[PDB]
């Protein structure tokens, strides 16, 4: 179904490219799905790379400090992460409890927008 | 802040300064009134999907709008020379935000603040949204904009008529008291606030009705009526309405004189009840100098639900005296408002009888007695007059049969018994107007009696 | 000064002020007020002590307000009878029927010139310093609000005629003293 | 992949996309330099880390079940993420239907 | 119990076979429809427009493609760096779980943002439909009032 | 008065131009009156064009076509307008009654885009003006310090931003306090000369840090 929608959009844009009004349409439109999803994927990859390299640098600095301590003082300990794990669990629980009303609202909108005809007909596009 | 705003709006110079600065324009351009969860343009269709906010969204929005409506009504009442432009911008803001206004007018509950908000909205509509106001001022500033103005005014008038038909029952008071009675001790103050809100609604209604008769000062030979000859509305309203949903009368036929008769009877009964309660309170205040300690403690407990038993005897006496003075003042205000509303209802009944006599009664005959259709001293017109065939204008004006008008007159004469006559006599003896419009109480009474006991030709 | 603040805090929210007769109560309150006004006229604060002395002024104003409020009440309503009170200083004698004679005596026991000089010293102490910041100005305005509560009465927002209106504690009737003080 | 050579004339949001792409390009160059230096740092310090000692990462030693509980919670959170992605896909599919 | 289980399994397998046959037919139809479109896009890609905005958009798209390629390459580099550094922290809860925790936290934040955006779009569409219905009802009420007057 | 076939045309044009909104003040700043005046002006222009009192003449027809709000006509008649800011203000005057700061940057960007498309070339001052229209004081002063080497201009801009009571940066992207660095740079540039060294004294006194040692060394 995704490929069908993609080829439909491809045919639509190929037919619209040969129209003179498409220039003014694009000039007046403040958004575009292609550029939107492109910048979305770009920002997602950028944030992933940023947090990954930040945590990698932090882990490398901690390992270097631990190695220096074990080479100088010949002893050392490691701080636990139980508090951090509990904080992460609480944050995940709070985010899921905030997302549950969003899911409820999305389900209500999908059921009220007269889009349940397909579910009633059991996967029938006609 | 809202207290300081009320203070600076109470004065005339402060109101002029606020109107010159532009407080209504600022309230209209404010961002807190844009994202509203109230949207309903009279029709059945209309909703709003607002994000997750603080609990009670519509209630909090009404509470935030309350000071704005309060200061707007205050400046509209205390305006000097800029009252025309003040009402103009107020009506413009009401039309721009007619979604939330109509939503609030259509959504009513049995709480405390909802009735006050509805009363304030009805008063603002009656003070700055009238067909006579539109015909007087702003008539030369885009009639299409004025067309939408009178359309929204008619919608607001329909909403006000629905609210009046819903809250016009005497049993509605005790029906709504149980919904907001937090405690049996504060139930007295709760029912007092409920009856005060009902009297304020009726005061806004009578002000809207009298806004057309005040201009007709040099001449008092005009009729303003548009009802139907059927007194069954009184029996239909004497039953039990619903103050939680939407109870609208058949708009395809307009209300009738039965609603007015029911309102007058309920107002007279409430006037007698309030007079008896005021006499009892006056007796209690006169005999409070020798009241028992248990009695003054019970009085303090009925005044406030807080355990006021460890205070002194002088403190208990002072609290009881303050409660009695407050009750006496409230009862006096209620009696004055009831007398004024009864006088306005007498005006309405007299003008309706004059309309039925020299305007329209039977549509199956083109009699010369049913001539003219001017409403008020100004040049006002009306559609049609008498239609021998079935027409929708006959549903707005009188019926096409004389038997209906005869039955209405007979039912009115039967309802106008000795009890109602004595009630009206006591009311006119204890109250004699409050404004400047020439004493016409006895004239109105005798004209109503004559037009009710006579038949139409 | 911290000991004085603890003392006034204990007087405010720890102990009541209704044991000795109301006449002696008002006399001691007025004497202390005149003494502290002479002190603040002779200056006591500089820059860091201004919030503390302003809080002390607020607390003593609250004490005076509580004393004025308690002067009107009576224990078992026994000595609040008769008319024409004989306890005055500058204001004329007031009469009231049984039940309000105690209130009239508590209202007439306040000195017109006393309140005048009290407000004058308060305004002078307010206008003297120029470095009083947020806390100092807030405490001074709270003291002035307590003084206005003692004098007139507070109100409440409304739309027509639904404001908090209290009798006696007002500014009407020129034959009394509230109108003269307001003028 | 071949459509990125067409679409004539920019749009209202195309300049914002261009400036965001320039910011992402400079940030990517900075992060690439950082990765290039971090790779050399790790290649130089790995021998020292292997010759020295290795720290521990097993948290919550007094409770032997808290570790597996947190692991199962993280796995269930990932499963919830996957299920929410699938639900969003189904929602947009039903909308396009 | 075994007989009931095998009967249910056979029924489900027949239903799945029918569904897979339908899916294969749909995929064959999609392939037959896409085969003539693979040559139309190749011919349209050669049409390079010469303008101050067309060349600008082309350069922007080329820069975006290069950025995506470099980001994927350096992300694979970071992934192999993490898989090599996993042996440095030694044994633990999940071999240095801080990276996975940060990754799932960022993923859940982005999912919440996408859910909020989709809900806002759906609410805007519902509000537009409701406004259209309100306008239609207002026009009908105005017509009814005109016919009544 | 000169042309015999334009009396009523100019009369209609003057009657239409009387509906221009010159910032009405009916108590406070109200945009409703401006929008109503713009709508009335547009309606009167359309009514005149449909009736014919504003047609059948090439000059006035081109004038009306320009006033309606087009892009190719202005790109052709670019000899009248100045540059991208003139194009933007012309668009904002002949297309909308008033604009908001949330759309002003979008309109300026679109104006610069179509101006560059209609036979033009990029320019550093044009990019600086586009950044100033896109706001962000930190990044615009960064671009100013990068491009222009005038330290006095950046000092005046920072002083104006501090006078406007806005959140400013306390570091020069390397050290601390940009105004002190700008004053030191100007003092060095002035001492590079062989005359006039009186302003440097007060500019060093204004800096209660490195200014003392800088003056003692100079």
């Amino acid at each position: 179904l995704e490929g069908f929608a993609s080829i439909e959009d491809v045919q639509q844009r190929n037919k619209l490219k040969q129209d003179p009004k498409y220039l003014q349409l694009l000039y007046k439109k403040p958004l575009d799905p292609k550029s939107e999803t492109q910048m979305q994927e770009i920002r997602r990859l950028n944030q992933y790379v940023k947090n990954a390299v930040q945590d990698v640098n932090d882990v490398l600095d901690l390992e270097w400090d631990q190695y220096l301590e074990e080479k100088q003082k010949k002893k050392g300990i490691i701080i636990p992460e139980r508090e951090t794990l509990f904080n992460s669990l609480a944050n995940h629980q709070e985010i899921i409890n905030q997302q549950r009303p969003k899911l409820e609202q999305l389900v209500e909108n999908l059921q009220k927008l007269r889009l349940y005809n397909q579910i009633s007909q059991w996967n029938v596009p006609d | 802040k809202m207290a300081f705003l009320t203070r600076v709006a109470k004065s005339s110079q402060g109101a002029i300064e606020l109107l010159r600065s532009g407080v209504i324009v600022r309230l209209a351009q404010c961002q807190v009134y844009d994202m509203r969860p109230e949207t309903d343009p009279h029709g059945v269709f209309g909703m709003r999907e607002t994000p997750v906010f603080i609990p009670a969204p519509v209630e909090r929005y009404r509470q935030i709008l309350l000071p704005a409506l309060q200061i707007c009504q205050l400046i509209l009442t205390s305006s000097t020379a800029q009252h025309l432009q003040a009402a103009g911008q107020v009506l413009q803001f009401l039309v721009a935000h007619s979604d939330t206004i109509q939503a609030i007018l259509r959504s009513q509950e049995g709480s405390l603040g909802s009735l006050q908000e509805l009363a304030l909205l009805t008063g603002i509509i009656s003070k700055a949204a009238l067909p006579g106001v539109l015909n007087e001022l702003d008539i030369g500033l885009n009639d299409g904009s004025m067309m939408e103005l009178q359309g929204h005014i008619g919608r607001f008038q329909r909403q006000c008529l629905a609210l009046l038909n819903r809250f016009g029952g005497s049993d509605r008071l005790r029906q709504l008291s149980l919904q907001d009675d937090s405690s049996r001790l504060d139930g007295v103050s709760k029912k007092d606030d409920m009856e005060l809100a009902m009297q304020q609604i009726c005061s806004n209604v009578m002000e809207y009705c009298q806004a057309l008769m005040i201009q007709n000062s040099p001449s008092f030979q005009q009729t303003v009526c548009l009802f139907t000859p059927s007194l069954k509305e009184s029996a239909s309203r004497d039953g039990t309405r619903q103050d939680s949903q939407v109870s609208i009368l058949p708009s395809w036929r307009l209300p009738s004189l039965g609603v007015v008769i029911h309102l007058l009877k309920q107002s007279a009964n409430n006037f007698f009840t309030y007079y008896d309660i005021h006499r009892q309170s006056v007796g209690k205040l006169q005999n409070v100098e020798q009241l028992p300690p248990d009695e003054i403690k019970e009085l303090c407990q009925s005044e406030m639900p807080v355990g006021a038993d460890k205070i002194s005897t002088t403190q208990k006496y002072g609290l009881a005296r303050r409660r009695l003075v407050k009750l006496i003042n409230s009862r006096a205000k209620l009696l004055s408002l009831c007398s004024y509303i009864i006088e306005t209802c007498l005006y309405i009944l007299w003008r309706h009888l004059e309309y039925y006599l020299l305007h329209c009664t039977t549509s199956d005959s083109q009699d010369p007695v049913f001539s003219n259709m001017t409403f008020g001293n100004r040049r006002f017109q009306d559609t049609f007059n008498t239609d021998p065939n079935m027409d929708p204008r006959n549903l707005r004006q009188n019926k096409v049969s004389q038997q209906d008008v005869d039955t209405l007159l007979r039912e009115g004469a039967n309802s106008f018994g000795e009890s109602l006559q004595k009630r009206l006599l006591d009311i006119e003896s204890l109250y004699c107007k409050v404004r400047s419009r020439h004493s016409f109480i006895q004239a109105l009474v005798r004209r109503i009696r004559g037009l009710l006991r006579v038949s139409r030709v | 000064l911290e000991s004085w603040r603890q003392l006034v805090e204990i007087i405010l929210t720890a102990c009541p002020q209704d044991l000795i007769p109301t006449e002696h109560r008002q006399l001691i309150i007025r004497d202390l007020l005149q003494d502290l006004h002479v002190k603040i006229l002779d200056d006591d604060a500089a820059q860091e002590l201004m919030p503390i002395v302003a809080g002390a002024v607020f607390t003593l104003t609250a004490h005076l307000s509580q004393s004025v409020r308690t002067e009107l009440k009576q224990p078992m309503t026994a000595s609040g009878l008769g008319q024409s009170q004989y306890v005055q200083m500058l204001d004329g004698s007031f009469a009231a029927p049984p039940g309000t004679e105690n209130i009239s005596a508590g209202f007439a026991s306040i000195g017109d010139s006393s309140l005048h000089m009290i407000l004058r010293n308060l305004l002078e102490f307010i206008l003297k310093t120029g470095g009083g910041f947020q806390r100092v100005r807030a405490h001074l305005y709270g003291s002035l609000l307590y003084y206005l509560q003692i004098a007139q009465r507070p109100d409440e927002p409304d739309t027509l005629e639904s404001a908090h209106k209290s009798m006696w504690e007002r500014l009407t009737a020129p034959e009394d003293v509230f109108s003269k003080l307001q003028r | 992949r071949s459509f990125h050579t067409q679409l004539p004339v920019l749009s209202e949001s195309e300049r914002d996309m261009k400036k965001e792409l320039q910011a992402t390009n400079q940030q990517l160059q900075q992060l690439g330099n950082s990765i290039n230096q971090v790779n050399r740092k790790m290649s130089y310090q790995e021998k020292q880390m292997e010759k020295g000692k290795s720290p521990r990462k097993s948290s919550l030693t007094l409770s032997d079940y808290q570790k597996k509980n947190i692991k199962a919670v993280l796995k269930e959170h990932g499963e919830h993420i996957q299920e929410m992605v699938k639900q969003i896909n189904n929602i947009r599919n039903h909308v396009n239907f | 119990t075994l007989h009931r289980e095998m009967e249910k399994v056979k029924l489900d397998q027949k239903r799945l076979d029918q569904e897979l046959d339908f899916i294969l037919s749909q995929q064959k139809e999609l392939e037959d429809l896409l085969t003539p479109l693979e040559e139309s896009v190749k011919e349209q890609s050669g049409t390079i427009y010469l303008q101050h905005a067309d060349e600008e958009r082309e350069k922007t798209y080329k820069l975006a493609e290069n950025i995506d390629a470099q980001l994927k390459r350096m992300a694979q580099d970071l992934k192999e760096v993490i898989e090599h550094l996993n042996t440095s922290a030694g044994p633990g809860d999940a071999s240095n779980p801080l990276q996975q925790i940060c990754k799932i936290l960022n993923a859940h934040m982005d999912s919440l943002q996408w859910i909020d955006q989709n809900s806002a779009l759906l609410q805007r569409k519902v509000e537009q439909v409701t406004k259209e219905c309100e306008s239609r009802r207002k026009e009908q009420e105005r017509g009814f009032s005109i016919a009544f007057d | 008065s000169t042309s015999a076939s334009a009396r009523s045309m100019c009369r209609v044009l003057d009657d239409l131009l009387k509906k221009m909104p010159m910032l009405h003040t009916g108590g406070t700043q109200t945009l409703t009156e401006f929008e109503l005046k713009w709508q009335h002006w547009r309606e009167e222009c359309e009514r005149h064009l449909q009736n014919g009192t504003f047609s059948s003449n090439v000059h006035m027809e081109a004038v009306c076509r320009v006033l309606l709000g087009d892009e190719e006509v202005l790109l052709e008649k670019r000899d009248l307008m100045t540059t991208w800011y003139h194009f933007l203000v012309s668009r904002l005057l002949f297309k909308h009654p008033t604009v908001k700061p949330t759309e002003l940057h979008f309109y300026a960007q679109s104006s610069l885009d179509m101006f560059l498309a209609g036979d033009s070339c990029p320019e550093p001052l044009d990019n600086i003006l586009l950044a100033a229209f896109e706001f962000d004081i930190h990044q615009v002063i960064k671009e100013f310090s990068i491009v222009s080497s005038n330290w006095w201009f950046v000092a005046h801009l920072t002083d104006l931003l501090d006078h406007c009571q806005l959140f400013q940066a306390h570091n020069l992207y390397f050290g601390a306090n940009m105004r002190e660095f700008l004053l030191l740079d100007y003092a060095s540039g002035l001492f590079s000369h062989h005359s006039l060294w009186q302003l440097g004294v007060d500019y060093f006194d204004y800096c209660p840090n490195l200014g003392r040692e800088y003056l003692k060394l100079h």
